[PDB]
DNA sequence: GTGCCTGGAGACTAGGGAGTAATCCCCTTGGCGGTTAAAACGCGGGGGACAGCGCGTACGTGCGTTTAAGCGGTGCTAGAGCTGTCTACGACCAATTGAGCGGCCTCGGCACCGGGATTCTCGA
DNA sequence: TCGAGAATCCCGGTGCCGAGGCCGCTCAATTGGTCGTAGACAGCTCTAGCACCGCTTAAACGCACGTACGCGCTGTCCCCCGCGTTTTAACCGCCAAGGGGATTACTCCCTAGTCTCCAGGCAC
């Protein structure tokens, strides 16, 4: 009983391309990859928070971290997706 | 009403905020932070699953194998910038015979 | 001896995976030596992980943590 | 012994049905599985762990991950030395070719 | 015009400092090209650092942290 | 050398981790047979590594010249702290609910297995 | 030559183990009143980069001997390689012992918080 993204990966797979199946080892590879990029963005956000006197991790710290790690097209699409979701969250409480 | 259903999110934003709180990273986490973490992880997951769906489409196999994920991660320069150092288990290598031997 | 368990056609098939036309007879011993060196360099950390943990099983979590520490991270066996 | 009968039937099916070096390059470049024989590699890593040990156990998936990582590192070094080999006008590689890439990486 | 801020005897003396004696004529232009592609990521990372600092002047600690993130840690300009 | 501001040092009281009893218990380590695909010994070779030559050219080296460019000054200019002052602002324990795991049962293309129609041989 | 019968090509039936779905559930996700505390703005100064150029000044631009050697051709020479043949241990299945991994938790012991007194530490 470990907190796994597996059902969420199958859910977000079934929205855009439901015709493709998913095995077990590939799903565990996806879970390890998303946990690796999650802990990488977590330690980079904590590092940028401890840099310049801001202990609270806001959207500014993690958007600077997303702009820091990712390439230009990837950071552009990621900051677009992040701004879309933060407007959809701050609007609908 | 969970925090995921307040923005149509699927990745566990409350669980992610919990792992940021009790995870030896920082002290405070703002309310606008883990929804944005859920957003960028959802974008990366959607990108890699769409690449895996294309790799399953053009290789006439209806399932996702680690070779398809390896050809997804290694045939893109943005993915070679992001994860050009890690490997995929049973993913194989890039078929590319060099021009001097040909 | 167990260092010569990876024989000559094994390294031949590895080179054919890596795209070599013709290979020499001096390759195999240096391949085995650098393989033993890489195995020692990852196994020292992978067993200090399991020696700290009051354990005697070299767990897959320990070897993927030692691989993540030394740069070359694997996916699928934790993390 | 129904598992033994099924194994003998599968072995008979493999024995009946399943049973200019330019082809092997394009052949082994699309292969996905491992290529090192398993239990001699397990005996070798058991001998390597005997230098830095105590009866230390071994999970099987850990030795599988070790075999995968070692095969990946070896094909990475070999793919990097092929370019330096052909750069020195050598189709046939040499031990001098796997000295600079072993030197300039570290 | 600042793309030619470096000159050809400077690259020649840097080659004598390292050990390269015979230099081709394309080496200086390729050195300018690899300098162009080398400084750009670290400098735009320092721009991201200064945007995180929400100011105009780029401070030195942001440069040290950018070179630490890139893997080119420098000793003597912080800590 | 001289020095005052302040983190460092430290004991007492709540309050949460440590390793020693305890017991499953699953994975593993060790060995016996077989059989088989892979490892090893050898043998002729030919195609690729390697020494040497032709050459010419382009950089090693030197010289007239410009060409920014460096060292030193100093005002102009505009960007980096720090103490007040006030607002947000993310966490703490608790009732209620929830949603993804433990273990179970259902489909479905792939490989193996049998008939309908067709072709081959002989007989009638 | 007819026809019956045996062989085979192609079409239809069926195991089968992995993907998909599901009931039970149970320690986490949600919300909340509060509460010490981060933190954002602002006067105000002070301090580091920028421009002009006073005054020099080595250094690059570019052209000219000249010969070292990169590229290509020619001959050499031999060492892995395809292939055949013999050996050999890997994989699989199976029998067996048992040993550390995992899970439960309690006194005890070491730490967060607390105030109190003192010796470090860059500036004069």
């Amino acid at each position: 009983r470990k907190e796994t993204y597996s059902s969420y990966i199958y859910k977000v797979l079934k929205q855009t391309h439901p015709d493709t199946g998913i095995s077990q080892k590939s799903m565990s590879i996806l879970n390890s990859f998303v946990n690796d990029i999650f802990e990488r963005i977590a330690t980079e956000a904590s590092k940028l928070a401890a840099y310049n006197k801001k202990s609270t991790i806001s959207a500014r710290e993690i958007q600077t971290a997303v702009r820091l790690i990712l390439p230009g097209e990837l950071a552009k699409h990621a900051v677009s997706e992040g701004t879309r979701a933060v407007t959809k969250y701050s609007s609908s409480t | 009403q969970s925090r995921s259903a307040k923005a149509g999110l699927t990745f566990p934003v409350g669980r992610v905020h919990r792992l940021l709180r009790r995870g030896n990273y920082a002290q405070r986490i703002g309310s606008g932070a883990p929804v944005y973490l859920t957003a960028v992880l959802e974008y990366l997951a959607a990108e890699i699953l769409e690449l895996a769906g294309n790799a399953a489409r053009d290789n006439k196999k209806t399932r996702i194998i680690p070779r398809h994920l390896q050809l997804a991660i290694r045939n893109d320069d943005e993915l070679n910038k992001l994860l050009g150092n890690v490997t995929i288990a049973q993913g194989g290598v890039l078929p590319n015979i060099h021009q001097n031997l040909l | 001896d167990n260092i010569q368990g990876i024989t000559k056609p094994a390294i031949r098939r590895l080179a054919r995976r890596g795209g070599v036309k013709r290979i020499s007879g001096l390759i195999y011993e240096e391949v085995r030596a650098v393989l033993k060196s890489f195995l020692e360099s990852v196994i020292r950390d992978s067993v200090t992980y399991t020696e700290h943990a009051k354990r005697k099983t070299v767990t897959s979590l320990d070897v993927v943590y030692a691989l993540k520490r030394q740069g070359r991270t694997l996916y699928g066996f934790g993390g | 012994v129904r598992q033994k009968r099924r194994e003998k039937q599968r072995k008979q099916s493999l024995k009946r049905v399943e049973k200019l070096a330019l082809y092997e390059i394009r052949k082994y470049q699309r292969s996905t599985d491992l290529l090192i024989s398993k239990i001699p590699f397990a005996r070798l890593v058991k001998e390597v762990t005997d230098e830095f040990t105590q009866d230390l156990r071994w999970q099987s998936m850990a030795i599988m991950a070790l075999q995968e990582a070692s095969e990946a590192y070896l094909v990475g070094l070999l793919e990097h030395t092929n370019l330096l080999a052909l750069h020195a006008k050598r189709i046939t590689i040499m031990k001098k070719d796997m000295q600079l890439a072993r030197r300039i990486r570290g």
